[PDB]
């Protein structure tokens, strides 16, 4: 029983001893041969208000062209972008919401926060009315990220420290998935549905198989919180942000840290981090009111999207990749192009 | 306790058996992905106005 | 330029429009208070006069107060502290009768002295609600102050003991320039508690009006 | 479930006044705006009158305006129509119709029942030029519809929509915005065609499928229909 | 006809005064509107409420330049009938929409401080803006006759642009001279009594909101009295005079009329530390 302490510490030194041997080069090293990308120039074209407190959450939609947004004014809203107009306006049971996800189809939406309960919402009956369809409960702590995977199936991470694979059908918990040792405050699917990765607040990341149930890899190297995670549009790597202002980039296969996204003259943290449909840029909102690009190969700032008046909370970019959505604490969403 | 200790021996030696690719591979693997899908980011060069849904 | 189908969107829009902007009229009257202690305080107490979140709604001469608690919440606070940024203050229960403990006294003003120095709570009210009054006689007549504090140096009856902790309680603020404590000792069986936060309310809300008017 | 019960016909002497009720129940009657139907005994559709929600928007077909008023009340869920100055050729069944309009809606959804009226003694047209064609269970058959001015805006929407109607029955949406599909009704069925020309498709025929045919136009207000094209056989 | 003695002017003649209220409230008015048109974000029915003030301000200050001069010519006035009319308009909508704006900031402030949980204290920039319009149509319609005609005076051939002059007989013009002063002056007085009494008779003088509240309340209400107080005793005393001596005579009130004017050189001092008083408060 003396093997505590010891075993896993030589096994952490025979992972780290093989991390280091299959490092040879750095992303830096290869892409200085690339040519920069240069300045980008973003501006705004539509502005959305209505919110009447601040905005926590954001997505869109498959079309690229709805979108459902959450504040703590206890409403749900959708937004039309292209002409600015309100579809459906949702009243909210419990007014502390901090996560919100759309449907692949289009058919449902899910809400979540400190009520420890994921709300599942209906948006196409006969009644002509948006009906609370089911409400998931079982989680012991807040609400944090939802992910529809299919139309039956959601993937929840709450400050329980775990995540919750259910049924809404049943309404019960198919599979649940334990180890992190600190509150999971974000999760992203991989575009296959058969993979997800979690960040959790004891600076870890950790990549969990959906039909297994069990943990896959772990991936360290933060110093802070980790409140901000995505995949790459190749399904092989994802982006981590923290309360260090610091990105990172990190690979599936290699299992290793690739590069670090930070300046000198940011001490604030990341709420939020996106990818585009190429993979060349990097979306990171920060907290001092701005929202950072970066060149996702050469670590080099490459534009930046000011004009919020607080906090930016929220970030998503279209599946066509044609615009990018910031909405943030003083209850405005931003429609960038 | 015992039970605890177990299972974070029994994941790290779980963990330490997968097979890793060395890290210039995954370097031209992303560039070879960034590379070829570039004429289909509107984000990364300004679309002209034609097209663009959102003119506004 | 719009079709037919086009131009009822809009009128839908302004309808929704409208609704929220009733809805946030109503919102915006209401008073919301968030109740903080050390657990087992006499918070249950102070809900009784007058899972996740616990919200208690209740009316008193024409105004009606929204208390938020927190008790099953056992996470990280810094997570979601600042969603309650903008209440209009923070209850704050404390007992009387637990400076023996067998040392909680120390729990309490340690949860006491993080609250207040917040960074979010920068500007925000504390009412000091120091329960079990009743039971402080007994505990003090039985056993001496002089388990805690021990630097204290004086007679153990009811008017140096009390009134002693709520300097205590009161020195770790550290912004006394914008912020302000009211401390009371919770009554029996009346009605002079709900008094005392309405007291408090009507002075933060007459502070907030001056602010906004730019006075 | 939806329903839609209208009340408020019968014999009326020329010149008289009128007034007809439909009552809803089963959805959300505030939400929905509603129009009054009609159809001559032995003739086509004929658009009447419109109210929006939240009544702020009332239209007439410039034969009936001056004459019927169109009114709602929301807490009881009733729609109201006031005929005046009736005459000889308002004799014909009223049907009760709701539409509710956002993105990606699906307005004229579900019809009501109809009451009977028996009074005693720019406008874009839509052309079907074809009255019946037989037709054997297993084939399949095509109707086409035709229009004067073409119904594409610039949002890229071609607002064409197929009706139809079974033999004693309260017309059914079938085609909305000329390429979709209304719940519940069968795959067999499909819409096409290009502005100016528009085209209905049934493959694999079958029984209950036997009926009037209507294409709707809904790019000006003043809404019209087409003759119609009967199946028989 | 009157013994119209702002002719025969002494060399009395104060154009300096006028001209450096000129300069001072020009900049004022103008440094205000820079700050609350570009540098401000906050939009509440307070700020409108001063940004009507500053339009106000703003309106006096491009009346100003072309006024010291006339006084200057001596008896003369060079322009015609349309730049009196002009400049006789824009001194009366300045007194009127000062006087109106600061009983209305004063009534604000009353009612968020004695009366915090009304509804009135909450109300959108949409209400606020209507009652703005409403205010400004009311104080156009006030003096809306004295545009319809030129009353331009034969004692100096045609060249007399003199307001108020009508020295003999009750116009409509001293109602409108003593009721807007009287009226306004008891709404002030009594808002800023009562504010003072219900912010320290609740304990809560104390922690220095009151001492930096108090003494601006008071300080405006002085400024209220400090301006609009010697035109009105003017001219209850030339009415008292009028009333008693009778309409005959009338060459003795030359000595005790450049007073008048001086006193217009008050009422018009009340643009300059209009600003100061007001939109220097806001700390933020
Ligand atoms: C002497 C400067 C302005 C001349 C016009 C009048 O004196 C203005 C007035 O009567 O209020």
């Amino acid at each position: 029983l003396d093997q505590l302490r010891q075993e896993a510490e030589q096994l952490k030194n025979q992972i780290r001893d093989a991390r280091k041997a299959c490092a040879d080069a750095t992303l830096s090293q290869i892409t200085n041969n690339i040519d920069p990308v240069g300045r980008i120039q973003m501006r705004t074209r539509r502005t959305l208000r209505g919110h009447l407190a601040k905005i926590y959450a954001m997505h869109w939609g498959t079309d690229s062209r709805l979108l459902v947004s959450a504040s703590q004014d206890g409403k749900l809203i959708i937004w039309d972008s292209y002409t600015t107009n309100k579809v459906h306006a949702i009243p909210l049971r419990s007014s502390w919401v901090m996560t919100c996800a759309y449907a692949p189809s289009g058919n449902y939406v899910a809400c979540g926060g400190l009520d420890n309960i994921c709300s599942i919402y209906n948006l196409k009956t006969r009644e002509g009315n948006v009906r609370v369809s089911r409400e998931l409960a079982g989680h012991t702590g807040y609400l944090s990220c939802c992910r529809f995977l299919d139309d039956n199936q959601i993937v929840t991470s709450s400050g329980d420290t775990t995540c919750a694979l259910w049924d809404i059908e049943t309404g019960q918990q198919t599979t649940t998935f334990t180890g992190h040792t600190g509150d999971v405050m974000s999760l992203s699917l991989a575009p296959d549905t058969r993979l997800f990765v979690s960040g959790a607040c004891d600076a870890s990341a950790k990549l969990w198989d959906v039909r297994e149930g069990m943990c896959r890899q772990t991936f360290t190297g933060h110093e802070s919180d980790i409140n901000a995670i995505c995949f790459f549009p190749n399904g092989n790597a994802f982006a981590t942000g923290s309360d260090d202002a610091t990105c990172r980039l990190f690979d599936l296969r290699a299992d290793q840290e690739l590069m670090t996204y930070s300046h000198d003259n940011i001490i604030c943290g990341i709420t939020s981090v996106s990818f585009s449909k190429s993979g060349r840029l990097l979306l990171a909102g920060y907290d001092d009111f701005n929202c950072n690009v970066w060149d996702a190969l050469k670590a080099d700032r490459a534009g930046v999207l000011a004009g919020h008046d607080n906090r930016v909370s929220c970030l998503g970019v279209t599946d066509d990749g044609m615009a990018v959505a910031t909405g943030s604490w003083d209850s405005f969403l931003k429609i960038w192009n | 306790s015992i039970a605890q200790a177990r299972k974070l021996v029994e994941q790290l030696k779980m963990e330490a058996n997968i097979d890793r690719i060395k890290v210039s591979k995954a370097a031209a693997d992303l560039m070879a992905y960034c590379e070829a899908h570039a004429k289909e980011d509107p984000l990364l060069t300004p679309v002209p106005a034609s097209e663009n849904p959102f003119r506004e | 330029t719009l079709s037919a189908e086009d131009k009822a969107a809009v009128e839908r829009s302004k309808m929704i429009d409208r609704n929220l902007r009733e809805d946030g009229e109503k919102a915006a009257r209401e008073v919301k208070l968030l109740l903080l202690g050390a657990g087992e305080s006499g918070k249950s107490t102070i809900v009784k006069q007058m899972t996740g979140i616990v919200e208690t709604h209740f009316t008193f001469k024409d105004l009606h107060f929204k208390m938020f608690d927190v008790g099953a919440q056992r996470s990280e606070r810094k997570k979601w502290i600042h969603c309650f940024e903008g209440v209009t203050a923070i209850i704050f229960c404390v007992a009387l009768s637990d400076y023996d403990l067998v040392n909680r006294m120390h729990e309490s003003m340690k949860l006491f002295d993080s609250i207040c120095n917040n960074k979010w709570f920068t500007d925000t009210s504390i009412i000091l609600f120091l329960n079990k009054k009743d039971l402080f006689e007994e505990k003090i007549k039985k056993s001496p102050l002089t388990i805690c504090y021990p630097e204290y140096a004086g007679s153990n009856t009811y008017e140096e003991a009390a009134a002693y902790i709520q300097c205590q309680f009161e020195d770790l603020n550290k912004r006394k320039d914008t912020k302000e404590i009211y401390t009371h000792f919770t009554c029996s069986t009346d009605t002079k508690n709900v008094q005392f936060v309405f007291d408090a309310v009507t002075d933060v809300i007459i502070k907030n009006n001056l602010k906004d008017c730019g006075l | 479930d939806v329903q839609l019960v209208e009340s408020g016909g019968g014999l009326v002497q020329p010149g008289g006044s009128r007034k007809l009720s439909c009552s809803a129940s089963g959805f959300a009657f505030s939400s929905f705006g509603m129009h009054w139907v009609r159809q001559a005994p032995e003739k086509g559709l004929e658009w009447v009158a419109y109210i929006s929600s939240g009544s702020g928007t009332i239209y007439y077909a410039d034969t009936v305006k001056g004459r019927f008023t169109i009114s709602r009340d929301d807490p009881k869920n009733t729609l109201f129509l006031q005929m005046t100055s009736l005459r000889s050729e308002d004799t014909a069944m009223y049907y009760c119709v709701r539409s509710i309009y956002y993105y990606g809606s699906s307005p004229f959804d579900f019809w009501g029942q109809g009451t009977t009226l028996t009074v005693s003694s720019s406008d874009i047209v839509m052309t079907q030029a074809t009255s019946s064609v037989p037709v054997t269970p297993g084939e399949s058959v095509s109707i086409s519809c035709r229009s004067s001015k073409s119904l594409l805006h610039s949002n890229g929407n071609t607002y064409l929509y197929w009706f139809l109607q079974r033999p004693g029955q309260s017309p059914q949406l079938l085609i909305y915005r000329m390429s979709n599909l209304a719940s519940g009704v069968p795959d067999r069925f499909s819409g096409s065609g290009s502005g100016t020309a528009f085209t209905l498709t049934i493959s694999r025929l079958e029984a209950e499928d036997v009926g009037v045919y209507y294409c709707m136009q809904h790019l000006e207000y003043p809404l019209t229909f087409g003759a119609g094209t009967k199946l028989e056989l | 006809n009157c013994c119209v003695f702002r002719d025969d002017f002494i060399a009395k003649v104060l154009p300096p005064v006028l001209g450096l209220e000129f300069i001072f409230g020009l900049l004022g008015n103008g440094l205000a509107l820079w700050i609350f048109c570009f540098h401000l974000k906050s939009w509440k029915s307070s700020r409108i409420f001063l940004f009507n003030l500053a339009v106000a301000d703003f309106l006096l200050i491009i009346c100003l330049p072309f006024v010291m001069d006339y006084y200057v010519r001596r008896s003369d006035w060079k322009f015609g009938d349309i730049p009196c009319r002009l400049v006789l308009f824009m001194f009366a909508m300045n007194r009127q929409g000062s006087i109106i704006f600061l009983t209305v900031v004063a009534v604000d402030r009353y009612f968020r401080v004695v009366h915090p949980h009304h509804a009135l204290n909450k109300i959108s920039n949409w209400t606020a803006a209507i009652i703005s319009c409403l205010l400004w149509g009311i104080t156009v319609g006030l003096t809306v006759h004295l545009l319809k005609k030129k009353l331009l005076i034969q004692n100096g051939t045609a060249n007399v642009c003199i307001s108020f002059s009508i020295c003999h007989t009750f116009r409509w013009h001293e109602a409108m001279f003593l009721l807007e002063f009287f009226l306004p002056l008891g709404i002030i007085l009594f808002c800023s009594a009562r504010i003072i009494w219900s912010l320290r008779q609740r304990q809560m003088d104390r922690h220095a909101k009151i001492k930096r509240a108090i003494t601006f309340i008071m300080v405006v209400a002085i400024v209220f009295v400090i301006c609009f107080l010697p035109s009105v005793v003017v001219r209850i005393h030339i009415f008292w005079l009028l009333h008693t001596s009778g309409t005959q005579n009338c060459e003795v009130y030359r000595s005790v009329d450049l007073a008048f004017f001086i006193t217009l050189s008050f009422t018009y001092m009340n643009s300059m530390l209009d600003p100061v008083v007001y939109y220097f408060s806001s700390p933020s």
